[PDB]
């Protein structure tokens, strides 16, 4: 529902990988402060699952490369499918 | 008064516990179907009890075609003498049933959308996914197509009276939604 | 040529990497005067918003955000630690 | 690149940090595979695509170029200095009279429900 | 720190059951106020800690630069998102001299969450739930490849 | 397109002039050649010219996945249960007309003007099988049977002695702009989640479904 | 092709009415053979209308307007006589019914 | 000849169903005007790029073009033009040539 | 040396924007032939810059206005000949779907899942996702309105 998921928070059986510290940095930065800790521990995970779910069309987007039915390296063509399938900008890096 | 499902296949596997020279074996039967390349097995077969087998270098075979236990059992003894005769420990042993399907036919259109949007717990209907309409029994674990027609499958039975059992149990369902 | 960055391989290099063959010569003499353009117009914006830092040793925030301002897609993965070589 | 060092030091900035040239160049590699890949689309659209009608050769003459590039500043960078715009803008604003006042020595804030009160947030 | 503990647990299976997958190849084969820079590289800590997928800080050192980037413009945009709609000056915002709020502090927040990402609230039971299921399954799937290959091996 | 209407007939809804039917196979068309394109330049980035179902499923890569499965291996859900059985009925064939569109898509046996109506011009070199034509059956029938719901969905959204002619047998229901409403809302963009970068500049991207 | 094979196509279509689209399709270009067996065609259209309304009127109404042009004086007397029931007996009624409802489909000479 | 308001009222009455109703004097005139550089922009850019086709006439089928690229709108009707090329990325021997070279300068040498 | 060896390519700003303010005419010459069977005019540009655009009246355009300020704008750019009355159409149509998009984004705005909408919320929303509308004239005029 929505109101377990502000009885959850508070305790230490749900608290986001991303430090109480590093967010209220964050939170400060870009100008907001409350004593409440619900709220940075939320934007904590919905950051948490977007990265998560960046993680998952990398392992996927790099499953299919090859191989289909010297360790895995998630590279620069996997990511520059992943990020472009999302909004997020093209990556076209050269030499020379 | 009598409607009851016919056996229409039985694929039955069977090993001949021993190695076996598929080249050698396919050399003097002659008619077998033995080719590089893919495969790698001979397939052997009878005029009666018309059956196809699929025997293996594993000293395992697998018999298909049959229309009863009894027969495919007798068509799985005619094989370990073709590769017995030639000088081989074709030790017919542990036989067994891997599928049974029959066929019946109820002779009354079935009201099909009726039973599925009542039953849609077990039956299904995706038109582009596959054509007619389903039904997955939970005991005995068999599935059934049925038609229109009301002609049904029966598939999946590991024994004969699965087959039975099944059709005995999904009749009085039928006969609610004959289309009149 | 025109002017700086030469096109005779830098353009050459960009087109060439794309997979293509015909691009006559003035062309690439005129897209390196765009170019050209485009790196003095960034370069200036990230000026201003060095001198409000009222620094000199241009660092990468300036053309990050001078890239912000232009509406301009922005430009990730460029850590002041673990030098170039 | 030294070349980029070199252009540098036309506009008096001799104190980079050695990230700018590779972040610059890689942005004009970028932009530049992205102008000339859209005119050759252009050029595509002279030579008359479908699932399959003709072939696709290539010229690119400046023509298609100016093209691409006219449409990607109709959306980015910063044009020429829009000031009649402005000017006729603010005029409408520089419209309507001050309110012509006195507080009488202190701060007016805004009305209360549009004044902010900075408590600490809460449910 | 639970949801730590468990990305923890994630970690150490994925650690043993990687080598195991390694070396069973091999033998197949042989046949408080703080600052911008400990909050970056905290930050980078806690991503290279998600990647259970790959491997843990197996990769290219510009994809780490790229990834703590990304995700402090996404944080930031949420809070853009929350104080904008907390300022807002519009009617449908804003306390009613009757102390009417068209819409509570609540509601605020859900929004945020909406506008950004996020769809509903229970879709992050959802990814939790999914997190530890994953757990179990990537578990499952190399233990059976290991009985399997214990087996393979004799 | 006369298996549209089929396929159409087949969603909800009957009676589409000539000119949403027409409409409706561009649509279908566009969306097939755009997956083509991008699965033929991932498998040639991979470096193979094989068309494949690998590349093709994860190119869906969404809850897209299970019914496409189930259609390969034969070769919420209260809802759809709940119109099915309201549905139930019979008489002039009424059941009989439903299999029809089921049994008439291109992958049933006519693979072969299907393959050369749409582009086939690209890959000269290599030519794909006909279990991906079956599956670009499956993903044109389901293409098909969502346009027509969300027409629907629109179109509800909106809300003497008989001179005999009229014959009270003759409905107007959908056309250009419902269809053309709903491929709008069918382009939700993104879930919005791929959209997320909000304060920025420009935008162009492509989209399936 | 000669007629007797056109009178058995046309006691084939007098079983169908005892698709319906597909039934128009004959019933349309019958009506183009029009230009003896026309007199056996529109012979069927008569009883068409003695036997339903609820039926799809698409084949009807544009054959019922070809069917008092033909000039043969015993169906379109028939025909007519349909019509002028169907209406009420004012004469302000079928005055607005010929303007106001049932389109005149003849462009031509008629 | 032929015998001879309600589109903006008709494309705000069917996006929802809770009123939701805007107010002109504020918002309205905010949208015509949007709806006015919208137009101006796009058929700017295609009579240019008409020009382009080297012959000097009519402007068709290039707004569906400029539509589809630059903002994203697609229209899946009259005309049909896609990209038809899939824009290889290696031209003839050389480039390659490049790419394994500093391969061995990143591997090895 | 000094590039750009044309007749020129000016980089000033008012010169810029007076030859970006009045209207061209399309004028051709005619060495041998210079075909098209229809002569330019300019009485169309006149005509096209005199409607009653939008934002004065209180609806979208109907096809005759729209077509009357193209002709206008085809023969102000260098082109000739009539827009084919299928143009209107395809344009009304894009039209009308950015709209529903904006829309639909400030009622996201407002309510979660009786209100009434105002003019801060679509600045809100033109904030958050100004990638919908191009910059300039309109946002600049946006922020002289409130």
């Amino acid at each position: 529902t929505l109101e377990e998921i502000l009885e959850m928070m508070e305790d230490e059986e749900f608290t986001p990988i991303i430090p109480d510290a590093v967010t209220d940095y964050y939170l400060a930065k870009n100008g907001f402060e409350t004593s409440d800790i619900k709220i940075k521990r939320i934007l904590a995970l919905a950051t948490q699952k977007f990265i998560s779910d960046i993680a998952q069309d990398a392992y996927e987007y790099s499953r299919i490369r090859s191989s289909s039915s010297n360790k895995v390296v998630l590279t620069m063509d996997d990511l520059r499918s992943a990020l472009g399938e999302y909004g997020i900008n093209v990556k076209r890096p050269n030499f020379y | 008064s009598g409607i009851v499902p016919t056996l229409q296949n039985i694929v039955a596997t069977v090993t001949l516990g021993c190695r076996l020279d598929l080249k050698t074996v396919a050399l003097h039967a002659r008619n077998a179907e033995y080719n590089p390349k893919r495969f790698a097995a001979v397939i052997m077969r009878i005029r009666e009890p018309k059956t196809t087998a699929l025997i293996f270098a594993s000293g395992k075979m697998v018999v298909t075609g049959a229309k009863s236990e009894d027969d495919s059992k007798l068509a799985s003894r005619k094989y370990a003498r073709i590769i017995q005769k030639i000088g081989f420990a074709a030790k017919f042993t542990d036989f067994k049933i891997q599928n049974i399907v029959g066929s019946c036919d109820v002779k009354f259109p079935i009201r099909l959308e009726g039973l599925a949007f009542s039953h849609g717990t077990f039956s299904s209907y995706e038109p582009e996914l596959f054509p007619g309409l389903i039904y997955r029994m939970v005991k005995p674990k068999i599935v059934l197509l049925i038609f229109v027609s009301g002609k049904i499958v029966l598939t999946g039975a590991k024994q004969r009276e699965e087959i039975y059992q099944a059709f005995e149990a999904i009749y009085p369902v039928l006969s609610e939604f004959r289309k009149m | 040529s025109h002017t700086l960055w030469s096109p005779s391989d830098t353009v050459k290099d960009a087109a060439e990497s794309l997979g293509i063959f015909n691009l006559n010569e003035e062309a690439a003499k005129n897209l390196a005067m765009d170019i050209e353009y485009r790196i003095h117009e960034i370069l200036d914006q990230a000026s201003k918003f060095m001198r409000h830092g009222k620094r000199r040793t241009l660092h990468t925030s300036d053309i990050d955000r001078a890239l912000k301002v232009l509406n301009l897609e922005p430009l990730y993965g460029y850590d002041v630690s673990r030098p170039l070589v | 690149v030294r070349l980029l060092h070199l252009i540098f030091a036309t506009q008096n900035i001799y104190s980079y940090q050695d990230h700018v040239p590779l972040q610059l160049m890689d942005f004009a590699y970028r932009y530049t595979t992205g102008t000339l890949q859209d005119a050759t689309i252009y050029s595509d659209h002279a030579h008359a695509s479908n699932a399959g009608n003709a072939g696709t050769n290539a010229q690119l003459t400046t023509e298609d170029i100016r093209l691409a590039i006219a449409a990607r500043t109709n959306y980015q960078f910063k044009p020429v200095p829009p000031k009649e715009l402005l000017l006729e803008l603010a005029a409408e604003r520089n419209k309507k009279p001050l309110p012509a006042v006195i507080p009488t020595w202190g701060i007016r804030l805004p009305p209360e429900k549009y004044c902010l009160t900075g408590k600490d947030w809460v449910l | 720190g639970m949801n730590k503990k468990f990305n923890e647990i994630i970690h150490l299976m994925q650690q043993i059951r990687r080598i195991c997958f390694k070396i069973s190849l091999i033998r197949q084969m042989q046949t408080d106020k703080l600052d911008s820079d400990v909050s970056y590289n905290s930050l980078k800590r806690s991503i290279s800690k998600i990647l259970m997928a790959n491997g843990f800080e197996s990769t290219a050192p510009f994809c780490s630069d790229v990834i703590t980037q990304i995700a402090e413009n996404y944080f930031g945009n949420l809070v853009k998102t929350l104080k904008n709609h907390i300022e807002s000056k519009s009617i449908n915002k804003v306390m009613g001299d009757a102390k009417f709020q068209k819409v509570s502090n609540k509601d605020i927040l859900l929004l945020s969450l909406l506008e950004n990402g996020v769809e509903s609230p229970d879709a992050l039971y959802e990814y939790y739930n999914e997190n530890i299921v994953k757990q179990i399954s990537k578990l499952e799937g190399l233990k059976s490849r290991l009985s399997s290959f214990l087996a393979e091996l004799l | 397109m006369e298996i549209q209407q089929m396929m159409f007939v087949s969603g909800e809804t009957n009676d589409p002039p000539v000119e949403t039917t027409s409409l409706i196979e561009d649509i279908v068309r566009s969306q097939v050649v755009e997956i083509v394109l991008h699965s033929s330049q991932t498998a040639l980035s991979r470096g193979t010219k094989s068309i494949v179902p690998e590349d093709v499923i994860f190119l869906i890569r969404h809850d897209k996945a299970k019914v496409n499965r189930l259609r390969t291996y034969l070769s919420s859900l209260k809802r759809l249960k709940t119109n099915d059985e309201r549905t139930k009925n019979m008489t002039k064939e009424e059941y009989v007309h439903w299999s029809e569109c089921r049994q008439a898509s291109f992958t049933f046996r006519k693979a072969k003007r299907f393959r050369e109506w749409c582009g086939l011009s690209h890959l000269a070199e290599s030519r794909p099988s006909d279990d991906v034509i079956d599956i670009l059956g499956f993903l044109t029938f389901e293409m098909v049977c969502s346009i027509t719901e969300e027409a629907l969905i629109v179109k509800m959204l909106e809300e003497r002695k008989h001179l005999f002619d009229g014959p009270d047998k003759d409905v107007r229901p959908i056309t250009s702009g419902h269809v053309l409403e709903a491929w709008r809302r069918l382009q939700k963009r993104n879930v919005e989640k791929k959209a997320i970068r909000n304060f920025q500049g420009g935008k162009l991207r492509s989209r399936v479904q | 092709v000669d007629k007797d094979m056109l009178l058995k196509v046309i006691n084939i279509v007098t079983e169908w009415i005892f698709t319906t689209k597909e039934k128009a399709g004959i019933l349309g270009k019958m009506m183009i053979f029009d230009l003896e067996l026309s007199k056996k065609f529109n012979q069927v259209i008569v009883d068409i209308f003695e036997s339903k309304h609820t039926e799809l009127t698409a084949r009807m109404e544009t054959a019922f307007l070809f069917g008092t042009r033909l000039s043969d004086v015993s169906i379109r007397k028939k025909l007519m006589s349909i019509l002028s029931d169907s209406l009420e007996l004012d004469i302000d009624k079928r005055l607005f019914y010929i303007i106001k409802d049932q389109n005149w489909e003849y462009l031509s000479d008629y | 000849s032929q015998p001879s308001l309600k589109e903006l009222l008709r494309n705000v009455g069917a996006d929802e169903g809770d009123g939701e109703t805007v107010i002109d004097g504020d918002v309205e005139e905010l949208l015509l005007d949007l709806a006015d550089e919208f137009v101006t922009s796009v058929t700017s850019f295609a009579c240019r790029l008409a020009k382009h086709r080297k012959v000097d006439n009519i402007d068709m089928r290039d707004v569906q073009l400029h539509l589809e690229r630059n903002w994203n709108i697609r229209v899946p009707g009259y005309a049909s033009d896609e990209i038809r090329s899939v824009r290889k990325f290696q031209p003839t021997a050389g480039y390659n040539q490049k790419v394994q070279g500093v391969a061995i300068s990143k591997s090895v040498n | 040396t000094r590039e750009s060896g044309k007749k020129g390519m000016v980089n000033s700003v008012i010169t810029q924007t007076r030859q970006a303010l009045i209207p061209k005419v399309p004028v051709v010459t005619r060495p041998t032939n210079v075909p098209g069977n229809s002569v330019q005019w300019a009485q169309d540009v006149i005509h096209g810059f005199q409607a009653l655009l939008a934002s004065e009246i209180y609806e979208l355009p109907e096809m005759d206005n729209l077509r009357t300020r193209m002709t206008g704008i085809s023969r102000e750019h260098g082109l000739i000949g009539p827009v084919d009355d299928s143009v209107i159409e395809i344009m009304l149509i894009g039209l009308e779907q950015h709209l529903k998009g904006i829309v639909e984004a400030a009622i996201d705005i407002v309510k979660y899942r009786r209100h009434t909408l105002t003019i801060e919320d679509m600045y809100d929303t033109l904030e958050q996702y100004p990638y919908l509308v191009e910059p300039g004239g309109t946002l600049l005029r946006l922020q002289s309105v409130m």
